[PDB]
């Protein structure tokens, strides 16, 4: 987090990028983790439909 | 780090985040036993002594 947005990087070398379907996976609700927090994941195939 | 450490023997992470309370236990346990192992045991320091 950027104090404002949230983004994801690789681990080694800073490399900001949007939170997509493309670089995330699901797995079940979110109630279990501990300190999870509410963002926008982005679906490429929607705005082009 | 934990997460971290789970992918590296080929496990996904959202493993230790749904089973987080448990690992802790078990490794609290575990860490618990070992003062016992040693201290009932006098031959443990053999290759010390």
């Amino acid at each position: 987090s950027n104090g404002t947005h949230w983004f994801v990087t690789q681990r080694n070398f800073y490399e900001p990028q949007i939170i997509t379907t493309d670089n995330t996976f699901v797995s079940g609700n979110c109630d279990v983790v501990i300190g999870i927090v509410n963002n926008t994941v982005y679906d490429p195939l929607q705005p082009e439909l | 780090q934990m997460a971290y450490r789970f992918n590296g023997i080929g496990v996904t992470q959202n493993v230790l985040y749904e089973n987080q309370k448990l690992i802790a236990n078990q490794f609290n346990s575990a860490i618990g036993k070992i003062q016992d192992s040693l201290s009932s045991t006098p031959s443990a320091l053999g290759k010390l002594q």
